[PDB]
C-alpha cells in the first residue's frame, strides 16, 4: 500500500540503509499536506450519501440506455450494484485521502479492474460519467479549504485516468 | 508494510465504514505528536554502530562461553555475522519506529527469524539477551539520558515514545524466545 | 499476518519482500557514480546466492565479475551466469549437497520456480552428467524459460508462486516449502541446510505439501519421513499417512493435522504446572506405576488422521498437550 | 495498532448495548436487538438484503383487521394532504433508487436504528 | 501457562536477577487493581448466554447470509457449532481478563483457529463481526453502574477491550 | 477366541499405512461384529461391563 | 447420509465383508415400500403452501399471546412471522425429504442433530412447532399407506421434540 | 507455571466451564495473603548476600569433612565453593519466586523437576543442602506472617530433599 | 459436592501429593467471601415465603395464558399452583444451599443435572422459570456485597436454563 513512509521505507530498505535524512524529508512532507488532506477526509465522511446519490443520479441522467435491456441495469437490483459501486470509490478516495498515496485505491479498486469491467460487461463511460458529474460539483472554496479541493480533485482524477 | 494511517484504514475497511472522528481525532495526534517521531528516529539513527557494538559487546561480555572455542561466535567470520545480524534488527526497529506500525517489522524480518536460528543452531537466549541490551541503549539514547551523549533539543515529554520503542524491542526479543 | 487482512493473501504468505524488482534502465555506460548498479548488483547477490551472506573480503572473490558488469561487458543475464559460475557458488551450493538438491537449489536461484516433476530433474541431471558443471549452469540460463520471463536486463525474481507461469499446483506449494520469507537463506531453514537435498520424495513424486505461512506459532513443522512397506523394508512408526482409505471416513471427511512443538514442559496433560510423578522430582511418565526415562512426546511434531466428527476433541487434545498446530487439511 | 492505543478516544454512553447485554430475549423485550448498528445504505438492498431494529419490533407490524375511518365524517376542513416533494423530476431520479417511491425507499441512509426500546 | 506474575517471574528468570523493589511495587499495584479485576470477571461469568445470544441476533440480522440455505452456520447442527464457537471465544476472554496476560487465550484457543476456519470454508470476517459484538455487549456490561461500589475502572476496560481485539484480530 | 474368521484383514493394512492409531484399531476392533456376537451377545450388560474395564483398562 | 442402501453397505464395510443375502432383501423390502412413500412425497410436495400457512395459524390459535408478546423471538415482529413460516418449511421439507429417501436420514442429519442448544439458545419452545406439527399430520389429507409413511415421519420428528 | 491463578483457570478449563464462583473466591484468598508475601520476598531480597554466604558457612561448620575431602565434588577447590554458594544462591531465589507467585510453581518447575537424577548423577547428598536451608530459615529474620510464609516453602523445600 | 474446599482436596489427590500453599490459600479466600455469603442466606431464608408468593404472581402476570390453558401441565388446576410454588421453593432453596456452601455445588448436582430431560419430558418450558428467578432476584431486596452474592447464584441458575 503506497504512501509517503511506505515508498521511502521500502526505498531504503531495499537499498539496505537505515533512514537517512532525505526519508526523513519526505515524512516531514507527509506532516505538512497532511492538515489539507484529513480536512477533505472529514468532509468526505461528512457528505458521502449526497455524493454518491447524486453521482448514480447524474450517470443515469446522462446514459439513459443502461435501463434500455439487458446491457447495464434494468432492473431495481443491477442499479443496487452501482450504487454500491460508488459508494467504494467513494470510501476508497476516503482511504487514500487518509493514506495520502495513491496506494489504497490502486490495490482495491484499479488493480485488475478491466477484466472485470470487461467480462461483466460493464462500460467505464458510465463510471466516467458519475466521477466527472462529482469532479464538477464541488465548489472552490464554498465548503471544503482551497487546499483540500485540489487534493480531492486530484484523486478524483487520478480514478478517473486510471480507468479509461 | 502498513503504517498507523493503513492500519486505520484496514481497520474500517473490515468494518467497511468511512474513516470517523474518533479515529481521525487519534490521527491527528499522531501528526500533532510527529516530530517527536522524527526526533526520535533520528537519535536512534545517529547513534546506529554504537549501539550495535556496545549491545554485542556486552553479550559476550556478560556470558563469554560464545567465544570459548565451540560457541557461535568462536570465528571472525561468526563475529561478523552475528555483528551484521544486530546491525539488520536495530535496522528493522528504526523502520518500525518511522512507521508506527509493527507491520513492517513483522512482515519483513521477524517473520521466518526464530526457525532460521534454530535452524542455525543459534542459542535464543543470547539473542534476547543482545536484543534487551540494544532496548536499554535505545531507550537510553531516545530519552537523552546516554552517559556519553547528551544533545540539546527542544524540552518535552516523550514517555509514550520510549514505551512504544520498549514494545517493539519486547516484540523481537520475545519473538526470538 | 493471515489472508483475510489487506485484501491480499499473498504478502502474508511470507513473500512480502519478493514483490520489488530490478532492472537496468540506464544504456551506455555509467561514469562517476556508482549508486543505482551498485543496488541492481545487491539485487543479484541477493538472489543467486538468495540472501546468503557475503563479507568484505569475498567481495574480492568475483570482483573481476563485478568490474564487468559495470562496463559493457555482460548483461545482467551473463553476470548473474557470472556470479553463477564462480567458486562461490560452487562452495556454498554444489559442493556441500548431492546433486538433486544442488539441482532444486539452481532453479530457486536462477528461474525461482521449483522443479515441478522428475523429467525437469531428468534433464539437468543428463546435462550435468554429460558435459559437467559449466554445461549445467549454461543449461539453466541458456534455455528459452530465463531469457523469456527475463528477457536478459532483469534479475531473476520468485515466479513460482505465480499463476502465469503453468507450473503445478504441486510446483506452488513446493514453492512454499523452498521460500520460507525473508530471513531464511539459503542454508538458514531445516530442508535446505548443506547435507539435505530438501524436497526429494516431494519433489520427485509431484506430492503437493501443504503450506505453514511463516510464523503466527508453528511455523516449523518439518514433519517425519515414512518408508515403503515390507519391499523396501520400513518403520511404520513415524507419520500418518497422506491418504486416509475406507473403513473410518464413516463419522466425516478426514482431516490431516500437523502439530508443531511438542515438548515436556509444554505437556501438562490440560492442568498447569508440569505433573510430579513422586513426591520429589520424577518427572516422567510411570509405565506400569515404576519409574521410567522415556519422554512423553518421543519425537517434536507428531501428526493426527482425524475424522469430522472427531475434529473437536482432538483439537482439544493438542492444546492440552500445549502442541502448536502448523496446518489442517482435507483428505 | 499503536495509533489508537497511544491516543484513545472516549466509549460512548453504553446504555443501548447494555440493554441488550443484560436480560434474555424473553426478559426484556423489544431491546433484544440491541446490538444492531448501521450499515451502509447498499447493504439494505436487494442482494443483500439487510434487517432493521424497525423490523424486530411490534411496531412494525401494526395492521389493524377489522378497520375503516371514514374520512367522509370529519368535519369539512380537517381533511388535510401532504405530500413530501411536489415535483415529478425529483421524486423519481433516472436510475432507479428513490425516497418515495418504490421499494427503493427501504434504503435510505439513517434510520436503521430504533427508538422503541425505551418501553 | 502465565498471568501477570508467571510472565515477571519468568522474564527475571531469563535474565537470572532477582526482582527488583521497583517490580514488587508494581506487584503490590496490580493487587490491589485485582477487586475490580474479580468483579468484572463475575459480570462476564453472569451475563454470558444472553451476551452470546443477543451478539448472534444482532450477528445475523445484520448479515441475513449465512442463516439462509447453503450458508455456514446453517442446519442445525451448524447453527448449534456457531453458537457453541463464540462461547468458547469469550469463555477465553473471561480467563485472560482473570490471568492479566493474553497467554492462555493464544495458548488454547487463537493460535491455530485460523487453520481450521480457512480449512472449513467458513467466513472469518464474519466471525470477527461476532466478536466485536461481544466485545461492545462486554464492554458495555463492564461499565455498568449496578451493584458494585463506584470507583474508576479506565484501566481494566481497556484491557480487556485489548483481549477482545485479539481474538478478533486472531480470526481476520 | 482369536480365529481366521474373526481375523480383521482391513484395520490391519490401515494400521500398517499408518492410516489409524493402536487407539482406533482397539477401539475399532472392539466394534466388531465378531465381537458382538462372542462377547457382548451372550452377556448381562452389568457383565458386559466387566469385561470392557477389564480388557481395556487392566 | 442415513438411506437404508448406506446402512447395508456401511454395516457389510465395517465387517469388511461382502453384501450377502441380508442386505440384499433389505434393498429389496425398501423397493417395496419406496412406492407408497414416493406418492405420498408427491402430494406433500404438491400442498405445501396450505399447509406451512394453516400450520402457523394453527399455532397462532393455540398460544395466542405469542403475535401479543413483544420481544424478538416472538412472532409479534415481521420478520417474526417470516422465521414462523420459514421453520415450518424447514420441517415439512426434511418430511419430504425423509419420504424419499425412505429412512430418517435427512431429518436426523439436518434437522435432529443438536436442535436442542438451538431452542434452549434462542429460547424456542417444544410446544409450538409440536403444535404445527399436529396440525401438518392432520391436514396432509394423504389416504392408505402413504398417510401412514407421512403419519410415521412426522410422529417421528415429534418424539424428537419431546 | 502452577500459581492459584493459573490451577483456578485451568480446572475450570479443563471442565470447559466459566470461572463461577469458587474460583473466583480463590483468587481473592490469593489477593490478601499476597500482601504478606510480598513483604517477605522484599527482606529475602534485602539480605541475600548474606543468607548466602551465611548459609555455606554453616554448611560447612556442620561437615566439615567438605572442605578437607579431595574431590570434584567436595568444596575443597575454589570452584567447589562457588558452586556452593551458587547452588544456595538457586534454592533462595527459588523460595523468593515462590513467595512472588504465592504458590510452589516455579520451585516445582526449575528445581523440584528432576532433582534427584542430579543429587545421584553428581553424587551430591540431600542432608547438606537441607542444613544450608535449616541456616536460611533461621537466620532470615522476618516477623510474624511473612516468617510464616519464608517458612512454609524453605520447609517445603526440605520435605522434597528429604 | 462441589465446595471450594473439596476442588483443592480432589486436585491435589488427584495429582496424589499434599495440600500445599495454593490450597490452603484458596481455603482461606472461601473463609473470607463465608460471612457476607451466610448474611445473605440468613435473609433469604427469612423472607422466603413471600419471595415464592410473588414469584409466581409474576409468572401469572407475565404468562397470563397459564391458569387459563387447560390441560395437566398448565397452573390452572389447585394441583398445578400446588407445582408451581414447589417448583419456585426449589429454586430458592438451592441458591440458599449454594450460599452456604460457596460454590455451585448444590445447583449443580441436584437441580442442574438432568434438567433438560425434564422440561422437555413434561413440556415445561425453561422461559416461564427465568421470569420466577428475575422477580426474586428483584425483590430479595439485600443491599451490598451480600446482594451481589445472591444475584450471582441466582444470574447463574438463569444462564443455566439459558
Ligand atoms: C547474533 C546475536 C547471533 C549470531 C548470528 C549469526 N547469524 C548467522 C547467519 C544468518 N543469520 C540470518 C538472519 C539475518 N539475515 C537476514 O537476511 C535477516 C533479516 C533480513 C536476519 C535477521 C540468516 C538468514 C543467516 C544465514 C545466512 C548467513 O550466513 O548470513 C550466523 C552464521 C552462522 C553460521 O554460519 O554458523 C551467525 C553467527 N552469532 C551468534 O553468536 C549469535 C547467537
Ligand atoms: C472495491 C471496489 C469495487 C468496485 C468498484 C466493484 C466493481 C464490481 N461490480 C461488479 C458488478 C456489478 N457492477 C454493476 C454496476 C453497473 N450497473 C450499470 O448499469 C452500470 C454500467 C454500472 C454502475 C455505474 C452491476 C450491474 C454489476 C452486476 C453485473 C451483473 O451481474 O450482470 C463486480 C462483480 C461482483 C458483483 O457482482 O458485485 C465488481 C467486482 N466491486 C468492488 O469490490
Ligand atoms: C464531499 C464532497 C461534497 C461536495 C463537493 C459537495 C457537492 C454538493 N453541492 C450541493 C449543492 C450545491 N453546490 C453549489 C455550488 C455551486 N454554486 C454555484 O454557483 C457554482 C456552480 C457552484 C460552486 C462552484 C450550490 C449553489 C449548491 C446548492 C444548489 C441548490 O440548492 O440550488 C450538494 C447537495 C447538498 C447541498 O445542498 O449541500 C452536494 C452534494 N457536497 C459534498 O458533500
Ligand atoms: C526531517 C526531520 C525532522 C526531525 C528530526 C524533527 C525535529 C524537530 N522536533 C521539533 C520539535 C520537537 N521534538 C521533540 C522531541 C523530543 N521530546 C523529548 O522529550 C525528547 C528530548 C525529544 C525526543 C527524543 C519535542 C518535544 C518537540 C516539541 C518541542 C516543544 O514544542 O517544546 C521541531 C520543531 C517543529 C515541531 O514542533 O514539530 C523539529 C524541526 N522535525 C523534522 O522535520
Ligand atoms: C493450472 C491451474 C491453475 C489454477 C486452478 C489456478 C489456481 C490459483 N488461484 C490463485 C489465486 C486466486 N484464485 C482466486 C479465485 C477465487 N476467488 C473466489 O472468490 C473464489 C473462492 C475462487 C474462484 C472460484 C482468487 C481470488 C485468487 C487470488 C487470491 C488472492 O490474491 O487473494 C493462485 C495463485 C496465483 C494467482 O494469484 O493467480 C493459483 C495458483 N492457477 C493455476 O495455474
Ligand atoms: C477449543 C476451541 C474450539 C473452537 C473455537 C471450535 C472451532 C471449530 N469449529 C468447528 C466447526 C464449526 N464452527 C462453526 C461456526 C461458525 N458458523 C458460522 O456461521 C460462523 C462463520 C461461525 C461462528 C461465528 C460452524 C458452522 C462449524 C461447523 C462447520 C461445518 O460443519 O460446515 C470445528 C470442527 C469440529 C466441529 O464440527 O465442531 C472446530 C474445531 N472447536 C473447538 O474445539
Ligand atoms: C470473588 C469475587 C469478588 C469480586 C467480584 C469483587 C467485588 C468487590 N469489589 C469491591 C470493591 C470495588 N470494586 C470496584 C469496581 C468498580 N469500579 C468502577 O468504576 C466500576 C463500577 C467497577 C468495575 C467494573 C471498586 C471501585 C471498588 C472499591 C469501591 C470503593 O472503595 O469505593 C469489594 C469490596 C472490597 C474491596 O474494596 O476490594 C468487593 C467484595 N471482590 C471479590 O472478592
Ligand atoms: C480400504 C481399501 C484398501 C485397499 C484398496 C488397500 C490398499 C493398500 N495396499 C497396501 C499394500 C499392498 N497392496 C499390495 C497389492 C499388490 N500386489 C501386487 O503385486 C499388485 C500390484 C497389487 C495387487 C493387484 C501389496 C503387495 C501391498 C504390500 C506392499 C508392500 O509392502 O511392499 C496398503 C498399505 C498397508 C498394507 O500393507 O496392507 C494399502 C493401504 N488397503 C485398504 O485399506
Ligand atoms: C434446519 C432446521 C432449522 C430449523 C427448524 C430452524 C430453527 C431456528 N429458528 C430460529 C429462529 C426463529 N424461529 C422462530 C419461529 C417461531 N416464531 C414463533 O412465534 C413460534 C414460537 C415459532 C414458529 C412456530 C422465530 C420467531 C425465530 C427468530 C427468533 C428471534 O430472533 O427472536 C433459529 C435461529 C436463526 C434464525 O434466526 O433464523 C433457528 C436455528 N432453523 C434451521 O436451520
Ligand atoms: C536449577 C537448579 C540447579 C541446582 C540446585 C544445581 C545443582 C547442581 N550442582 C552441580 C554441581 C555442583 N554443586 C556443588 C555444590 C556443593 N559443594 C559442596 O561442597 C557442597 C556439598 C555443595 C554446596 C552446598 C559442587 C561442588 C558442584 C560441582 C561438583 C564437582 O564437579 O565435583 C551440578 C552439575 C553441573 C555443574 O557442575 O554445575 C548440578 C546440576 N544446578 C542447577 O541447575
Ligand atoms: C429438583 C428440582 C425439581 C424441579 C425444578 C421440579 C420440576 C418438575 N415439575 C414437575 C411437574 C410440574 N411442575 C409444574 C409447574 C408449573 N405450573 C405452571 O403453571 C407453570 C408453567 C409451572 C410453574 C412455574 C406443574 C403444574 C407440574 C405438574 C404438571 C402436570 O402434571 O401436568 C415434575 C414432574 C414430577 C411432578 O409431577 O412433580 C418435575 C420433575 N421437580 C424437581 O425435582
Ligand atoms: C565490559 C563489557 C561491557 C560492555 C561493552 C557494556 C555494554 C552495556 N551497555 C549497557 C547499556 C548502555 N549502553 C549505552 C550506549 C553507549 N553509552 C553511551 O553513552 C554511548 C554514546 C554508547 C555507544 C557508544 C547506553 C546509552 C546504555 C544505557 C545505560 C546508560 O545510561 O549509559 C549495559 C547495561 C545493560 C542493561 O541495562 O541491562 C551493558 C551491559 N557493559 C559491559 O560490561
Amino acid at each position: 500500500m503506497k504512501s509517503v513512509i511506505t515508498t521511502t521505507i521500502s526505498a531504503a530498505d531495499a537499498a539496505g540503509r537505515f533512514p537517512s535524512s532525505s526519508d526523513l524529508e519526505s515524512i516531514q512532507g507527509n506532516i505538512q499536506r497532511a492538515s489539507a488532506r484529513l480536512e477533505a477526509a472529514e468532509k468526505l465522511s461528512g457528505n458521502h450519501e449526497a455524493v454518491v446519490k447524486e453521482a448514480g443520479d447524474a450517470c443515469f441522467a446522462k446514459y439513459s440506455y443502461l435501463k434500455n435491456s439487458g446491457e447495464a441495469g434494468d432492473s431495481q437490483e443491477k442499479i443496487n450494484k452501482c450504487y454500491r459501486d460508488v459508494d467504494h470509490y467513494m470510501r476508497l478516495i476516503n482511504y487514500s485521502l487518509v493514506v495520502g498515496g495513491t496506494g489504497p485505491l490502486d490495490e482495491w479498486g484499479i488493480a485488475g479492474s478491466r477484466e472485470v469491467y470487461r467480462t461483466l460487461n460493464l462500460p467505464g463511460s458510465a463510471y466516467i460519467a458519475s466521477f466527472t458529474f462529482t469532479r464538477d460539483r464541488l465548489c472552490v472554496p464554498r465548503d471544503m479549504s482551497s487546499q483540500a479541493g485540489v487534493e480531492f480533485v486530484a484523486a478524483l482524477d487520478y480514478v478517473i485516468n486510471s480507468l479509461s | 508494510m502498513l503504517d498507523a494511517f493503513s492500519r486505520v484504514v484496514v481497520n474500517s475497511d473490515s468494518k467497511a465504514a468511512y474513516v470517523g472522528g474518533s479515529d481521525l481525532q487519534s490521527l491527528k495526534t499522531f501528526i500533532s505528536d510527529g516530530n517527536k517521531r522524527l526526533d526520535a528516529v533520528n537519535c536512534i539513527v545517529s547513534n546506529a554502530s554504537c549501539i550495535v557494538s556496545d549491545a554485542i559487546s556486552g553479550m559476550i561480555c556478560e556470558n563469554p562461553g560464545l567465544i570459548a572455542p565451540g560457541g557461535n561466535c568462536y570465528t571472525n567470520r561468526r563475529m561478523a555475522a552475528c555483528l551484521r545480524d544486530g546491525e539488520i534488527i536495530l535496522r528493522y526497529v528504526s523502520y518500525a519506529l518511522l512507521a508506527g506500525d509493527s507491520s513492517v517489522l513483522d512482515d519483513r524480518c521477524l517473520n521466518g527469524l526464530k526457525e532460521t536460528y534454530i535452524a542455525l543452531g543459534v542459542p535464543t537466549a543470547s539473542t534476547s539477551r543482545a536484543v534487551s541490551i540494544m532496548k536499554a541503549a535505545s531507550t537510553a539514547f531516545i530519552m537523552n539520558t546516554a552517559s556519553g551523549r547528551k544533545i540539546e533539543i527542544a524540552a518535552g515529554d516523550c514517555q509514550a515514545l520510549q514505551s512504544e520503542a520498549a514494545a517493539y524491542f519486547d516484540k523481537v526479543g520475545s519473538a526470538v524466545d | 499476518l493471515g489472508t483475510v487482512l489487506g485484501n491480499s493473501s499473498l504478502d502474508k504468505l511470507g513473500l512480502d519482500k519478493f514483490v520489488d524488482r530490478f532492472e537496468v534502465n540506464e544504456a551506455g555506460r555509467p561514469d562517476g557514480f556508482s549508486a543505482d548498479y551498485e543496488v541492481i548488483i545487491r539485487a543479484c547477490y541477493m538472489q543467486i546466492f538468495a540472501n546468503a551472506y557475503i563479507m568484505e573480503s569475498e567481495r574480492a572473490e568475483m570482483a573481476k565479475a563485478e568490474s564487468e558488469f559495470r562496463d559493457g561487458r555482460f548483461t545482467v543475464k551473463e553476470f548473474c551466469r557470472a556470479l553463477a559460475k564462480s567458486y562461490q557458488y560452487r562452495k556454498r551450493f554444489f559442493d556441500g549437497r548431492p546433486l538433486y538438491g544442488a539441482i532444486e537449489l539452481c532453479f530457486k536461484h536462477i528461474l525461482g520456480r521449483t522443479p515441478d516433476g522428475l523429467e525437469h530433474y531428468r534433464a539437468k541431471s543428463a546435462v550435468y552428467d554429460t558435459k559437467g558443471y559449466e554445461a549445467f549452469i549454461d543449461a539453466f540460463f541458456d534455455d528459452g524459460e530465463y531469457d523469456a520471463f527475463y528477457d536478459s536486463y532483469c534479475v531473476p525474481f520468485y515466479r513460482g508462486h505465480l499463476t502465469t507461469s503453468n507450473l503445478s499446483m504441486a510446483a506452488f506449494t513446493h514453492m512454499f516449502q523452498v521460500v520460507r520469507g525473508s530471513s531464511t537463506s539459503d542454508k538458514a531453514n531445516p530442508r535446505t541446510m548443506t547435507n539435505q537435498i530438501t524436497l526429494n520424495q516431494a519433489g520427485i513424486q509431484s506430492i503437493p505439501l501443504a503450506v505453514v505461512a511463516p510464523g503466527a506459532d508453528g511455523a516449523t513443522f518439518l514433519a517425519p519421513d515414512a518408508s515403503a512397506g515390507s519391499w523396501q523394508t520400513g518403520f511404520s512408526g513415524a507419520t500418518k499417512a497422506r491418504t486416509s482409505h475406507g473403513s473410518r471416513q464413516e463419522k466425516g471427511k478426514m482431516f490431516r493435522i500437523e502439530v508443531a512443538n511438542n515438548t515436556q514442559y509444554s505437556a501438562v496433560g490440560g492442568g498447569s504446572g508440569i505433573k510430579l510423578q513422586s513426591r520429589s522430582g520424577k518427572f516422567y511418565k510411570m509405565r506400569n506405576m515404576a519409574p521410567a526415562k522415556v519422554s512423553t512426546f518421543r519425537r517434536a511434531n507428531n501428526v493426527y488422521l482425524v475424522p469430522f466428527d472427531e475434529l473437536s476433541a482432538t483439537y482439544i487434545k493438542i492444546h492440552k498437550n500445549g502442541g502448536s498446530i502448523a496446518s489442517i487439511t482435507p483428505v | 495498532d499503536i495509533a489508537t492505543a497511544v491516543y484513545p478516544p472516549v466509549t460512548p454512553d453504553v446504555r443501548r448495548a447494555f440493554g441488550a447485554a443484560s436480560a434474555p430475549s424473553t426478559v426484556g423485550g423489544r431491546k433484544a436487538m440491541g446490538l444492531i448498528k448501521q450499515l451502509p445504505f447498499w447493504m439494505y438492498g436487494p442482494p443483500f438484503n439487510a434487517s432493521k431494529q424497525e423490523d424486530f419490533e411490534p411496531i412494525s407490524i401494526a395492521n389493524p383487521d377489522v378497520s375503516s375511518v371514514d374520512y367522509q365524517l370529519m368535519p369539512p376542513g380537517s381533511v388535510i394532504v401532504q405530500p413530501d416533494e411536489v415535483s415529478a423530476a425529483k421524486m423519481l431520479p433516472v436510475s432507479g433508487m428513490s425516497k418515495h417511491i418504490g421499494k427503493t425507499k427501504r434504503l435510505v441512509e439513517g434510520d436503521g436504528l430504533s427508538d422503541y426500546s425505551r418501553l | 501457562m502465565l498471568d501477570a506474575f508467571a510472565k515477571v517471574v519468568a522474564q527475571a528468570d531469563a535474565r537470572g536477577e532477582f526482582l527488583s523493589n521497583k517490580q514488587l511495587n508494581s506487584l503490590e499495584t496490580m493487587i490491589g487493581e485485582g477487586n475490580k479485576r474479580l468483579d468484572i470477571v463475575n459480570k462476564i461469568n453472569s451475563n454470558a448466554s444472553t451476551i452470546v445470544t443477543n451478539s448472534a441476533r444482532a450477528l445475523f440480522a445484520e448479515q441475513p447470509q449465512l442463516i439462509q440455505p447453503g450458508g455456514n452456520a446453517y442446519t442445525s447442527r451448524r447453527m448449534a457449532a456457531c453458537l457453541r464457537d463464540m462461547e468458547i471465544v469469550l469463555r477465553y476472554v473471561s480467563y485472560a481478563m482473570t490471568a492479566g496476560d493474553s497467554s492462555v487465550l493464544d495458548d488454547r484457543c487463537l493460535n491455530g483457529l485460523r487453520e481450521t476456519y480457512q480449512a472449513l470454508g467458513t467466513p472469518g470476517t464474519s466471525v470477527a463481526v461476532a466478536i466485536q459484538k461481544m466485545k461492545e455487549a462486554s464492554i458495555a456490561l463492564a461499565n455498568d453502574l449496578n451493584g458494585v461500589p463506584l470507583g474508576d475502572c479506565s484501566s481494566l476496560n481497556s484491557e480487556l477491550a485489548v483481549y477482545f481485539d485479539r481474538a478478533a484480530a486472531a480470526v481476520v | 477366541q482369536l480365529l481366521s474368521s474373526t481375523r480383521q484383514p482391513f484395520l490391519e493394512s490401515q494400521l500398517r499405512f499408518n492410516q489409524i492409531t493402536v487407539k482406533d484399531f482397539i477401539k475399532g476392533l472392539i466394534l466388531s461384529d465378531a465381537f458382538r456376537y462372542l462377547n457382548y451377545d451372550v452377556n448381562n450388560n452389568y457383565r458386559f461391563v466387566e469385561m470392557c474395564i477389564q480388557r481395556i483398562l487392566g | 447420509m442415513k438411506t437404508p442402501i448406506t446402512e447395508a453397505i456401511a454395516s457389510a464395510d465395517s465387517q469388511g465383508r461382502f453384501l450377502s443375502n441380508a442386505e440384499l432383501q433389505s434393498i429389496t423390502g425398501r423397493y417395496q415400500r419406496a412406492s407408497a412413500s414416493l406418492e405420498a412425497a408427491k402430494q406433500l410436495t404438491g400442498n405445501a403452501s396450505r399447509l406451512i400457512t394453516g400450520a402457523a395459524q394453527a399455532v397462532y390459535t393455540k398460544f395466542p399471546f405469542v403475535t401479543q408478546m413483544p420481544g424478538p423471538t416472538y412472532a409479534s415482529n415481521a420478520i417474526g412471522k417470516a422465521k414462523c413460516a420459514r421453520d415450518i418449511g424447514y420441517y415439512l421439507r426434511m418430511t419430504t425429504y425423509c419420504l424419499v429417501v425412505g429412512a430418517t436420514g435427512p431429518m436426523d442429519e439436518y434437522l435432529v442433530a443438536g436442535l436442542e442448544e438451538i431452542n434452549r439458545s434462542f429460547e424456542l419452545s417444544p410446544s409450538w412447532y409440536i403444535a404445527a406439527l399436529e396440525n401438518i399430520k392432520n391436514d396432509h389429507g394423504l389416504s392408505g399407506q402413504a398417510a401412514n409413511e407421512a403419519n410415521t415421519y412426522l410422529d417421528y420428528a415429534i418424539n424428537v421434540l419431546s
